[PDB]
């Protein structure tokens, strides 16, 4: 689990800031960086493909053109009033970024999971039934009434 | 032979020559009536005319007969020439070992091969006993190399060699059956190193890290330890005395017996240096400063001043990134000019072959990206160059991230399973085959379904090969 | 669904081969980087251009008796191992 | 020359192992010749294996007569080339008259070792008086000299194998008939050279041997594994 | 007769290679040759062995 989330952590960031950096210009609010560097790649990995970087799809009412109310920045606009960032760096990197999380990093949990359950069975009972004797016991080191009684004994 | 020796022994002119006897129970091979008829009354013998014999023990296969020999006595430098070797590498080495060597040096080249051909290129035209041993080797005598092997004093160093050159020429691919047989041989002098090495670290570790370390008189040019590096002999290296070995180095002057996490804890907080929670055993300045110059510690700090270089880029390139250089962008400049005089110290120490390992060119690669990046950030007040300088940092930072992974490789728990990662690039790309062929076969049939005569290019491939990329996350064309 | 679920199952069989190589190919990558900082006479990292200097400094300015005896020492678990060949 | 089968060589470094076990002296010619070349390198070896912890004591016993180069002083000298052995921790030579004398170096070796036989040292286990084995494996006049003489004094411990030339006759004999049968059939062509008048007497010397056979033991064949040398001494 | 392990032994192999890459010597790289391939004039020179 902490091998997953080293490499889910490592590819998170250095699609996020990018994203971020090639997208917008000078977000300067604290938490529309980490709603849009963090959060976002984190819920690619659940199928949700990030939307802003199609150029096509992308409609300005839910910019805010200054930091002033509650929603993200625009990406920094032409002189012709179009959006600056190129398509053909963006799409490509949404899909290295998708395929590398939400199919690479996932099966390969899979597979180690597998592994350390074929490894672990045969010494499952044994630790099992080594972890039996504390419960035994410290239900067997009590003379005592079932328990909503027992602050009377 | 018996019936040959019977009759000769008993002509009573021929006792007087034991020494054709001798050449008799020689070209034969008779061992045991050798041993009992000639060497066994020790009323005869000189140690010093025993040599024709002895190079006809050499030139047809009689292994056994050099052991019983050398077992009685011979000095083999005083019996060594250099014409015995122009005799045994002009004319007793064949010319089909010699046509697998020229494939070998042509296809696969290495320092240690290099080496041999030019010892052979001599030889054909002061470490005796190693060069004969080298002879025996490389014709897979496979007996002899044994019996020479026994008397040698740099006798690992001789293992290992044998092996490299065994496994070099053992993936020469005409010939199988010299390819196989060389490559067994290969097998079993690397298992007789580490069988050995296992031992004599088993008695005494101090003289076993000694025994590493030393150059043999330039046996090839190199060490007992860097010969198991260049052969891939990494069965020599996976034991617990090379091990105990790098992790005594590598940690310096602590004890190995200390938990990991006062290491550290006495990295974050420097006067706890002089306290009694960490063994510095293997006064107080001094143990600040090999504190200090320990490997771990250093490491350990530019792991820490790696990630504090990767927060101050994103803080610039997010938030403060306006058409002239501020002060943190002229910090990230230092550092990255710190980063790029240590990388290209360690590629003028390294050679042409940093080149080889793909993370040594990403990282070149992304230092080339990040002075592209300066060149286009300097030409102010043109805003698609100033666009595009941002863009190119963020593109350089996706390979400044990426480093990290190669970064931890180091540790007991992470490092395996990154280890273990790149052996996975087959079904990777098997999957990514399959894939590609089913989705420019589905994406072609439904965009000719469809539509008719699509005459621009991008509207294209967002719909042949896009959408059903797409259709891998379950997006389910619409 | 079949040609990520084939996906999974070849990672499952390589991960199924490649662990007991893996701990030897691991500790074999570690001699490369405790040699490379080992090779390296230097301070912690943001002042390694001052020693850098320091080297720049030199470019500014510009039979063993024990070994036989190491040697010595190794034939004798040499013969001690012969030994313990030809017992088997 | 000497012929040294294996047999031979896992016995001695066997016993060179057991000498450094229980920290005993060996006596011995100490040329640069055969045997004593081998037990010389086995010293060394033990030498440079532990360096320390009890290390063995090996006196060589020379004739004087037969050294090539004879450097007097008070100052140390280098000998270079009977040649004298390299790695004897202590030689002693015996001096006598000319050169071409054997056998000078036994009466001065025999009375050591019959006063450190009569000698008493009480920190041991034998009671006291300092135990001591002789050794004999090899073949010639001088080992059945060593033996006679050893055995006419009382507890000389006389150990023999069956290897070698004369511990073949000692070892397979166990009067005058039965000792030139052996004889004639285990060593004839030494005995092709040798008058009768000094056969009678080794008749004599053998039968001074075979007076006291309590005295004598002999390691057999079928002992060719480990612990042989213990349970021998 | 499907009789599958008598092809899967080296001899047989090493006769089907041998008869597959034809006059091209078997301890070459085959980046060479698919790009001696990509440009027909390079068939002429010593970096592939035609034994």
């Amino acid at each position: 689990v902490f091998f997953f989330l080293f490499l889910f952590a490592v590819w998170m960031v250095a699609f996020g800031v990018a994203r971020q950096g090639i997208l917008r210009q000078n977000e300067q609010r604290w938490r529309w960086i980490f709603r849009s560097v963090i959060y976002e790649p984190y819920l690619a990995m659940f199928g949700q493909v990030p939307s802003d970087v199609d150029s096509t799809t992308y409609d300005f009412s839910h910019c805010t053109f200054s930091g002033n109310e509650s929603k993200p920045l625009c990406v920094e606009l032409d002189e012709h009033n179009l959006p600056r960032f190129p398509e053909w760096i963006t799409i490509p990197l949404v899909c290295i970024y998708m395929l590398s999380t939400n199919i690479l990093l996932v099966n390969l949990l899979v597979a180690m999971f597998g592994y350390t359950v074929g490894i672990v069975q045969e010494n499952n009972d044994q630790v099992w039934k080594f972890q039996r004797y504390f419960l035994v016991q410290e239900y067997c080191n009590r003379l005592n009434i079932p328990f909503p009684f027992v602050v009377f004994a | 032979s018996y019936a040959l020796y019977k009759a000769f022994s008993t002509n009573e002119q021929d006792k007087d020559n034991w020494n054709g006897q001798l050449k008799l129970l020689l070209e034969w091979n008779q061992l045991d009536l050798a041993s009992d008829e000639i060497f066994t009354n020790d009323r005869r013998w000189e140690s010093a005319d025993l040599q024709e014999v002895m190079f006809t023990a050499l030139i047809k296969d009689r292994p056994k007969f050099v052991r019983l020999f050398l077992e009685n006595g011979l000095n083999l430098q005083k019996f060594l020439t250099n014409e015995v070797l122009t005799e045994l590498f002009s004319t007793h080495f064949s010319t089909l070992v010699y046509r697998n060597l020229q494939i070998a040096k042509n296809s696969y080249n290495d320092a240690l091969l290099t080496f041999v051909w030019k010892l052979v290129a001599n030889f054909r035209r002061r470490h005796p006993l190693q060069a004969l041993f080298i002879w025996a080797i490389l014709q897979n005598k496979k007996e002899l190399s044994k019996v020479i092997w026994e008397q040698t004093k740099g006798c690992t160093l001789a293992a290992l060699g044998a092996s490299k050159l065994l496994k070099t020429l053992a993936k020469v691919k005409n010939d199988i059956n010299a390819a196989g047989e060389s490559e067994e041989l290969a097998n079993e002098y690397e298992t007789r190193a580490v069988e050995l090495f296992t031992e004599c670290y088993s008695n005494d570790e101090d003289l076993a890290e000694q025994l590493l370390v030393y150059s043999c008189e330039a046996w090839g040019g190199s060490n007992c330890l860097e010969l198991a590096v260049e052969a891939t002999d990494q069965h020599f290296i996976a034991q617990p005395g090379v091990q105990n070995f790098l992790s005594k180095q590598w940690y310096g002057e602590i004890s190995r017996d200390t938990k990991n996490w006062k290491i550290i804890l006495c990295l974050f907080i420097i006067p706890l240096v002089g306290c009694g929670l960490v063994s510095f055993r293997k006064k107080l300045l001094w143990y600040y400063v090999a504190f200090f110059t320990s490997p771990f510690v250093v490491f350990s700090w530019n792991v820490v001043f790696y990630i504090a270089f990767l927060l101050l880029f994103a803080y610039v390139l997010l938030m403060d990134f306006h058409s002239v250089p501020h002060t943190p962008e002229l910090i990230l400049y230092a550092l990255v000019f710190v980063l790029f005089c240590d990388e290209v110290r360690q590629w003028y120490m390294n050679g042409v072959n940093y080149f080889t390992d793909l993370w040594n060119v990403m990282d070149t690669l992304g230092l080339f990206y990040f002075i592209a990046g300066i060149v286009f950030r300097l030409h102010s007040s043109n805003k698609s160059s100033l666009y595009s300088g941002r863009v190119i940092f963020c593109l350089d930072y996706i390979i400044f991230t990426l480093r990290l992974i190669h970064i931890f490789t180091v540790s007991r728990n992470l490092g395996p399973k990154i280890i273990m990662l790149q052996r996975m690039l087959i079904d990777v790309f098997f999957f990514l085959f399959l894939f590609a062929v089913w989705m420019v076969a589905f994406g072609v049939a439904r965009q000719g379904i469809l539509r008719q005569n699509e005459q621009r290019w991008r509207w294209i491939f967002r719909s042949v090969i896009y959408e059903p990329y797409l259709a891998m996350f379950g997006q389910v064309p619409s | 669904i079949l040609l990520v679920n084939l996906l999974v199952a070849m990672f499952g069989y390589t991960v199924g081969i490649v662990q007991e190589n893996n701990d030897q190919v691991w500790k074999f990558q570690r001699y490369f980087l405790v040699q490379e900082y080992c090779n390296r006479l230097n301070i912690p990292f943001p002042f390694v251009v001052f020693a850098y200097f320091y080297m720049v400094v030199k470019k500014c300015f510009k039979f063993r008796n024990e070994d036989n005896e190491t040697l010595a020492w190794e034939g004798v678990m040499k013969e001690n191992y012969l030994v313990k060949i030809n017992t088997k | 020359n000497f012929a040294l089968k294996p047999r031979m060589r896992k016995i001695f470094s066997r016993l060179i192992y057991i000498a450094q076990s229980k920290g005993a002296w060996i006596l011995t010619g100490g040329t640069h010749y055969g045997l004593m070349k081998y037990i010389g390198e086995v010293v060394r070896d033990n030498t440079i294996s532990r360096n320390s912890e009890e290390n063995i004591v090996a006196i060589g016993i020379a004739a004087w007569g037969m050294v090539s180069n004879r450097d007097t002083l008070i100052d140390e000298g280098h000998f270079s080339a009977y040649i004298l052995d390299n790695n004897h921790t202590h030689l002693l030579l015996v001096d006598n008259g000319c050169h071409g004398h054997p056998t000078v170096e036994a009466k001065l070796r025999n009375q050591l070792e019959k006063y450190i036989s009569e000698r008493t040292s009480q920190d041991s286990n034998y009671g006291g008086k300092i135990p001591i084995v002789c050794f004999a494996q090899g073949g010639g006049r001088e080992t059945l000299k060593a033996i006679n003489t050893s055995v006419k004094s009382k507890i000389p411990c006389v150990v023999v194998e069956g290897s070698g030339q004369i511990a073949d006759v000692i070892a397979s004999l166990v009067t005058s008939s039965m000792v030139k049968e052996k004889l004639v059939r285990f060593l004839p062509r030494t005995v092709s050279r040798l008058p009768e008048e000094e056969i009678e007497s080794w008749i004599k010397w053998l039968k001074e041997i075979l007076e006291s056979s309590h005295l004598l033991t002999v390691i057999k064949m079928e002992e060719a594994g480990d612990e042989i040398v213990s349970n021998a001494i």
